[PDB]
């Protein structure tokens, strides 16, 4: 639907249920139509794909929202039970190459 | 706020993807990859 | 898609939208 584009940063959330290996999505605040069922035991890492059209293009945020775990949570077993959101520096940017 | 029993018992990871302004949404795409 | 679309006065930061090179050279000659 019709936003400015521009009066706020625009804010897509992932969300990974692993118990039925579901994939969502978020615009802002709203679900989106598109989803994914992931086989059992798939890995799936964050990723963005980008072409840069400005010095800033995008922010990586390891957040959470209501009633779902942070990204560390499932990313480290020794935060399983966690709800606080961490960066640890071995999570880390790479770039295909 | 959140149910912490609920929280604790669920296997829903989520993050998010900050596109600032004057960067096109069009040429970014947001998800996960194998 | 736009014509579908106390006080705040608060509006857009707007300096971090690219040009290109026919665009600037427009900008530059239009600026002069």
């Amino acid at each position: 639907p019709g936003q400015g584009r521009n009066n706020n940063g625009l804010e897509i959330g992932c969300v990974v249920d692993a118990a039925s290996g579901l994939l969502t999505f978020i615009a802002n605040g709203k679900e989106l139509s598109t989803y994914y069922q992931v086989e059992p035991s798939t890995k799936l890492f964050p990723a963005v794909f980008a072409q840069a059209t400005s010095p800033n293009v995008f922010q990586f945020e390891l957040g959470r929202i209501k009633n779902v775990m942070p990204l560390s949570a499932g990313l480290f077993k020794s935060e399983h039970k966690n709800p606080v959101p961490q960066c640890p520096p071995r999570l880390h940017v790479q770039f295909l190459s | 706020r959140d149910d912490y029993d609920f929280l604790m018992q669920t296997s829903t990871y989520y993050y998010s993807v900050r596109i600032f302004p004057g960067q096109e949404p069009a040429n970014v795409w947001v998800g996960w990859i194998t | 898609m736009a014509l579908y679309n106390g006080y705040s006065p608060r509006a857009i930061d707007m300096s971090n939208v690219t040009l290109s090179r026919d665009l600037h050279a427009m900008a530059e000659m239009m600026a002069e």
